[PDB]
């Protein structure tokens, strides 16, 4: 369920600087962002 | 005949003497929430072009919650301080009626009127008193709100994705709401408020401080340390406290006693820490 | 449920939806007399904590 | 009018005073319309299944 | 049909309560006699 | 002549209503002729707007034949069914349940016919009687009087027939009523029932109302957060402020009799409400000749 | 006779210059035209108006109702105790005062220091201390117009009554702009809102968020102060007593020894009594009693004269009294409580 | 017994009132109660509130047999299985 939950969110961050593709690193910004939240109960 | 569009309600907020006019700089330490609502309404106004293209699908719904005095209600005033579109403002008790049939047209015409006047956002308060879990069909009462809640989840669920009309909706206990509400395609975001912890709760002091004189000497690094988890919504009144402990003795000063005061008088936590225990 | 073309129907018992099956639901198999008219079905539920 | 045509659960005008049959009018009502828009659940198939 | 709330003195009058209508004023009919209409139980009024 | 075409046109079939308002007028600032009414302009003294029963509202420009001295907000009137003009004003009503607890063929005793309670009975004609046949009494010492006793003790003693006797022998207007009596169906549907009767009580000179096994309704509340049983509580509540609180009243009695004391709520035994307690013994081996 | 009245009813908007919607009290709504010299200036959106009934056009507008129950509660009080019969607890007078009234009078010393003042404080203490004695002296000395509700009759069966009531009352304290409401016996709905509840319920807490909205939602109250009291103060919702709603709250004790000196010295004062009195021996029996014991004493006292028929009190019955009431008083619970 | 619980609160009370009244507007007879210890033992209120409404009717029953110009021509008779829980002021005698 995360899985579908990193790429729904990647998007977003593209979305912030305003681009029109979605580079890796914006891939795994999103991957610890996910393990980080997850990292709270 | 016919006639041109006309209803009832709350009628508009009519923007010269409503605006409740609190700058976002009256809300502190708030980021998260501040940028992340502002690209949950206002945004999509603009850029959902780039929506289109990145095939993001565009949220509709958003829900906020939290416990109670964290500026829910804050962020609500901020917006429709600051909006150019219209806003709508309800009580989420208003719909009853003791006429029959009065609280579903209520709720229709608050939609059309929504729809037809602009790019506008409906914002209703505290809402945990028409969606809730259980019901008893015997009573009459229910059978009302049930109809209530059912042509509302029918009607916001009737929109286009084209006319540009958002709701806001924020509520106290979320533990007692019907989850058929957050399907997914009505309420697509969910908004947590927290206590502020060390960071905000420096920059709810700073904030709050600038209007009072607070003598000079005063030192506020002693009391942001101190540990006690104490809301957002009780800085404010130390602050008032202190002040008006001041004023008592007609010096127009706030001094450190004050502010020592003021705090032991609002916290009020005995010791609920038995030792043996430990 | 798709693909052997079933009315994948599901319950939680709530009380939005148990209007339609009946007016007050002393019992509780209501539902199959709901559900023969539509026969080829599957009932699928969840439990959570 | 026959009374055939006349069926359960539709719509019909009908005059003053008499009360007495006119027309047919053609929307109805249903239940599980009702129940499943309220549930909403997801229709998919096996493309998405991964492992 | 209807129930009767109270009377008054030295004249007859009457307070009727009805289902969904109004409370009335009103007084008795000549074929009844007035000793029997005591206070708190359902009466018959006609329509006009 | 005047007075019969005054009589004739009052057919009693009038509707009931209330008032909702009393209202001030004055004249506008400016008048015609071959066009001006009446009504409008040309008018100076009070107005009043009243409620239907059949859910009407209406105005009155001209209140009718009954002076405006008289009215208050909440009064109930007879009014024409046609114009709707004000004709009388009714007696205040009661609701029909309390008409029903008040004693009007008096139980039949003597205070001779109970044995071996010499002194409970002094107790309570001594908080009953003399505070309604000797004021100056009380008067001349500059003190107040006991407002209202609870009786309580083990269940075969006398505690009802004491209440029955002293109906018997004081001439006082006397309200009988029991506890489970108070509980009611829909919401609020009790204190009205409450209010009702200590309104009715007072409008009437000396008055002695028995609140019999109390005990149903003065059960302790308790903090709960799952479910509980809140509307006797908010019955409760009003007794409570009914007989104790903003505006005190002085011309109701209070008796109270219950034969549990460690269930009652200790806010509903406080020294105001509750007076003099006073407690039954089981009968010594000297009465037990007398009783039978 | 010969008049008739006029319907009521309440504008939604004018159309054309002689074209107005109205919507009756009672149900359906019309198109209505005007009068000529009304001065159609004055018919906003939202004024009540009259309406003639053979042939509905505007006829008069009028001023806002008042409900009768609003009326009633707007003005009935005894309304004559001193804080001279207020005896033991000086400083939580002035603590509350300092709330009530320095701030309608006198408002330019704050806005110098830079903060605004408290909106409403609650009282609490154990029963018979004289929570509500306070309040009528409050309502005796200082004029501004004055509320005055139970919190238990203004609760009605039909469906939305309860919430309506409370918004008109707030209503008509926000035309008199300077007003206290005096909200009695909360307890009775402040409750808390049950995770599983009855159908019979719900209502009441309806009506409870209702009154937090209009206590602090989305609007601001000006010159409205609003004091609450109740007898015991732990199961109070967590939402209203949050600071932005209640700020103060206020501590009423059992007396002092030298407030029990102090409360007794009243009630003793009209009695025809010789002059060898030594109140101190009455106080020091009297551990733990509360204010209202001590007028029962008092009375007590007179009463064990008004029997021997000596119509003068002597120091041996006042003994008498106070031992009589010690020993009654043995079958209340003694629980403190306290808000949290 | 069984046939006075009822849904809603305050009903069993009513239910007793019109049944002692539909008794009264005859003569004289008799009412048969049965497995009475369904509807009364005792008064234990403790903590939460538990089995209130059921006591507010056993009490009801009480007061109407006794207190203020009683039945008259009424008769009842009672059954049961396990009476040491019957409640004592019901089984006093002038009731049983
Ligand atoms: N940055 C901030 N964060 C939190 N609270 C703040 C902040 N700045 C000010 N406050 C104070 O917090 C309070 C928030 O008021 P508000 O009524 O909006 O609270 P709320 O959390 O929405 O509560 P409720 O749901 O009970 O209405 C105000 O009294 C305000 O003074
Ligand atoms: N300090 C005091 N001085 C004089 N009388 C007092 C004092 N405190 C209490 N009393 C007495 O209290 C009695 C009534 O108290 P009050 O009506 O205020 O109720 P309360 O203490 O608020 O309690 P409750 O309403 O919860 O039963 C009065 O008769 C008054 O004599
Ligand atoms: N001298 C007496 N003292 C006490 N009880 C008596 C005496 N004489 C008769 N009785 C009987 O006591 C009963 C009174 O009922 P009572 O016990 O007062 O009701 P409750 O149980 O509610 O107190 C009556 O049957 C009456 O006949
Ligand atoms: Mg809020
Ligand atoms: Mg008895
Ligand atoms: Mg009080």
């Amino acid at each position: 369920a995360e899985v579908k939950g990193v790429c729904t969110e990647a998007g977003m961050y593209a979305l912030r600087e305003r681009r029109v593709h979605v580079t890796q690193e914006d891939f795994e910004m999103a991957v610890a962002k996910v393990m980080q939240k997850d990292s709270e109960k | 005949d016919v006639l041109p569009p006309e209803a009832d309600s709350s009628i508009m907020m009519l923007t010269s003497d409503q605006k409740p006019d609190v700058m976002y700089a009256d809300i502190g330490g708030m980021d998260i929430q501040k940028q992340e609502v502002r690209e949950a309404v206002e945004l999509p106004l603009t850029h959902f072009e780039l929506y289109k293209q990145i095939g993001i699908d565009p949220p509709r719904g958003v829900l906020m919650y939290g416990p109670p005095g964290c500026g829910k209600t804050m962020l609500a005033k901020a917006v429709a301080h600051h909006t150019t579109a219209a806003f709508i403002r309800v009580v989420g008790s208003e719909f009853v009626q003791k006429y029959l049939g009065e609280g579903p047209r209520m709720v229709r015409d608050v939609f059309r009127l929504a729809k037809e006047n602009a790019p506008a956002i409906i914002f209703i308060d505290e809402i945990d008193a028409i969606a809730t879990k259980r019901f008893d069909a015997q009573t009459g009462a229910d059978r009302e709100v049930q109809r209530i809640l059912l042509e509302l989840l029918n009607q916001m669920d009737g929109f286009d994705q084209n006319v540009n009309v958002k709701v806001i909706m924020a509520t106290n206990r979320a533990d007692t709401l019907d989850p058929a509400l957050l399907r997914p395609g009505r309420l697509d975001r969910k908004i947590e408020f927290p206590l502020p912890d060390r960071r905000q709760k420096r920059l709810i002091f700073s904030t709050i401080t600038s209007k009072m004189n607070l003598s000079e000497e005063v030192d506020l690094e002693d009391y942001v340390a101190r540990p006690d988890k104490i809301s957002g919504a009780d800085i404010n009144s130390i602050c008032q406290e202190s002040g008006m402990l001041a004023v008592r003795e007609n010096r127009y000063i706030v001094l450190a006693k004050d502010f020592e005061k003021a705090y032991k008088t609002v916290i009020k936590k005995d010791e609920q820490e038995h030792e043996f225990y430990k | 449920a798709h693909h052997t073309d079933c009315t994948f129907i599901r319950v939680s018992g709530s009380e939005l939806v148990q209007k339609f099956i009946g007016e007050g639901a002393r019992m509780v198999r209501e539902l199959f007399v709901m559900a023969r008219e539509h026969a080829p079905s599957i009932i699928f539920m969840d439990e959570i904590d | 009018i026959d009374i055939n045509d006349v069926t359960p659960n539709c719509r019909v005008a009908l005059r003053n005073d008499s009360y007495t049959l006119h027309k047919i009018l053609p929307n109805k009502v249903d239940p599980l319309v009702s129940l499943m828009m309220v549930e909403k659940v997801p229709d998919s198939t096996y493309e998405m299944i991964g492992g | 049909c209807t129930k009767i709330i109270n009377a008054d003195s030295e004249d007859p009058k009457y307070i009727i309560n009805v289902k969904q209508f109004a409370k009335f004023v009103v007084d008795l009919s000549d074929q009844v006699a007035p000793t029997d209409i005591e206070e708190g139980m359902r009466v018959g009024v006609d329509r006009n | 002549e005047n007075s019969e075409k005054i009589k004739v046109n009052k057919t009693l079939p009038y509707l009931v209503s209330n008032v909702i308002e009393l209202l001030d007028v004055d004249p506008n600032d400016q008048e015609e002729d071959g066009a001006n009414i009446d009504l409008d302009s040309q008018r100076k003294g009070k107005c009043a707007v009243i409620k239907t029963s059949t859910r009407q509202t209406y105005f009155l420009p001209v209140i009718g034949l009954v002076d405006a001295e008289k009215l208050k907000p909440g009064d109930l009137v007879g009014v024409n069914k046609d114009s709707y003009l004000i004709l009388e004003t009714l007696p205040t009503e009661y609701d029909s349940r309390v008409k029903a607890m008040e004693v009007d063929e008096r139980p039949t005793e003597q205070y001779s016919d109970i044995g071996g309670l010499d002194k409970q009975i002094q107790e309570l004609v001594e908080a009953i009687v003399l505070p309604m046949n000797h004021k100056e009494k009380f008067e001349n010492l500059g003190i107040q009087p006991p407002k209202g006793v609870l009786m309580y003790g083990p269940p075969g003693t006398g505690k009802t027939l004491l209440a029955r006797a002293c109906a018997a022998q004081t001439k006082a207007t006397f309200l009988k009523l029991a506890g489970p009596q108070l509980v009611q169906m829909f919401i609020g549907d009790g204190a009205k029932l409450v209010r009702d009767a200590f309104a009715l009580a007072k409008e009437k000179a000396p008055s002695i109302i028995f609140i019999d096994e109390l005990d149903a309704i003065g059960t302790k509340r308790f903090d709960s957060e799952k479910a509980g049983d809140r509307e006797v509580q908010r019955t409760m509540l009003e007794l409570l402020n009914q007989l104790d609180g903003f505006q005190p009243n002085t011309q109701v009695k209070v008796i109270a009799a219950t034969n549990r004391v460690d269930i009652l709520d200790p806010a509903l035994l406080r020294s105001g409400r509750l007076d003099r307690k006073i407690e039954f013994p089981m009968p010594n081996e000297e009465a037990r000749a007398r009783i039978m | 006779l010969q008049s008739v009245g006029q319907i009521v009813g309440e504008v939604l908007k004018q159309l054309t210059e002689e074209k107005f919607i109205v919507k009756a009290t009672n149900g359906p709504r019309y198109v209505v035209g005007c009068r000529r010299q009304l001065d159609k200036s004055k018919l906003k959106p939202g004024t009540r108006v009259a309406l003639d009934m053979t042939t509905l056009t505007i006829m008069r507008y009028l001023p806002r109702e008042v409900d009768p129950l609003v009326y009633n509660m707007s003005h009935e009080d005894p309304g004559n105790v001193s804080y001279s019969e207020i005896g033991g607890l000086s400083e939580q007078i002035r603590e509350l005062r300092e709330v009530i009234e320095l701030p309608l009078t006198n408002p330019e010393l704050f806005q110098r220091v830079g903060i605004i003042p408290p909106k409403g404080c609650l009282l609490y203490g154990p029963p018979g201390t004289g929570k509500t004695l306070l309040a009528r002296a409050v309502a005796s000395q200082l004029d501004c117009n004055f509320l005055k509700v139970v919190s238990s009759s203004i609760v009605d069966k039909y469906i939305g009554e309860s919430a309506r009531l409370i918004r008109e009352m707030f209503n008509y304290a926000r035309d008199h702009q300077p007003c206290i409401i005096f909200m009695d016996e909360i307890d009775a709905i402040g409750g808390r809102r049950f995770s599983e509840g009855t159908s019979a319920d719900r209502e009441i807490q309806r009506t409870l968020m209702e009154l937090l909205n209009q206590m602090d939602g989305f609007d601001t109250l000006h010159r409205v102060k609003m004091i609450m009291a109740t007898n015991r103060p732990d199961t109070l919702d967590p939402a209203l007593l949050r600071p932005g709603r209640l700020d103060r709250k206020i501590h009423i004790d059992l007396p002092n020894e030298q407030a029990r000196l102090d409360i007794l010295k009243i009630h003793a004062g009209p009695i025809t009594k010789h002059g060898e009195i030594d109140y101190e021996a009455i106080v020091k029996l009297s551990d733990g009693f509360n204010g209202a014991d001590l007028r029962n004493v008092c009375t007590e006292a007179g009463m064990f004269a008004i029997r021997a028929d000596h119509d003068f009190v002597v120091q041996e019955d006042f003994m008498k009294a106070v031992r009589k009431v010690a020993d009654s008083k043995k079958l209340e619970s003694k629980l403190d409580y306290k808000p949290v | 017994g069984s046939e006075l619980v009822q849904k809603y609160v305050g009903e069993g009370a009513r239910m007793v009132r019109e049944l002692f009244e539909m008794a009264r507007t005859k003569k004289a007879c008799l009412i048969f109660f049965d497995e009475i210890d369904a509807i009364g033992g005792a008064r234990f209120d403790d903590g939460a509130g538990g089995d209130n409404e059921v006591q507010r009717t056993m009490l009801e029953l009480i007061n109407q047999l006794d207190g203020f110009d009683p039945r008259g021509n009424i008769k009842v008779l009672m059954a049961t299985n396990r009476p040491d829980t019957l409640d004592p002021a019901l089984m006093r005698p002038g009731r049983l």
